[PDB]
């Protein structure tokens, strides 16, 4: 269910790497989730905190990981904000337009974080945001 | 739009790690 998605032994290894008193902080749990190839947002983090507080047992941590699976994510879902700014419907946005979107709203990235991500995808100024989305989903 | 943006930012943070 979650094991379909991620490596079972890495789940335990990353837990042991970060646990303290047999518990793991939400920040370390989200770090681990990312290493396992999952994508938590602040919504997932607020949700697990409301259930259990800031420090998760191993079992609560596994629950948190299932919450982070997000098997509904796909390109259609991801591009919506970008497409909305693509007034002329070209399929492209400039790096500046994309950096502004990523750093201004939502779980905003720092300027550097956005720059690194956009540069990692392409050396060109005009970005195919659908392909950019396919790439981050990997 | 905003919820979709969070999923974008989430996958970007995943790639950083």
């Amino acid at each position: 269910q979650l094991e379909e998605k991620v490596d079972e032994s890495d789940v335990r290894i990353y837990f042991n790497e970060k646990s303290s008193g047999g518990k793991i902080s939400i920040d370390n749990a989200s770090y681990n989730a990312r290493k396992l190839g999952l994508a938590p947002s602040s919504i997932d983090e607020k949700k697990i905190k409301e259930l259990y507080g800031d420090n998760l047992t191993y079992e609560q941590y596994l629950e948190y990981l299932s919450i982070c699976v997000h098997d509904k994510d796909n390109v259609e879902e991801l591009i919506k904000m970008f497409a909305h700014f693509d007034n002329n419907c070209t399929g492209y946005l400039t790096k500046s337009q994309m950096k502004n979107i990523l750093t201004t709203w939502g779980d905003a990235l720092t300027d550097q974080e956005a720059i690194d991500a956009l540069n990692a995808f392409s050396s060109e100024d005009n970005i195919d945001y659908k392909l950019f989305c396919e790439d981050i989903l990997q | 739009n905003i919820x979709s943006l969070l999923r974008v930012q989430a996958h970007i943070r995943k790639k950083m790690v």
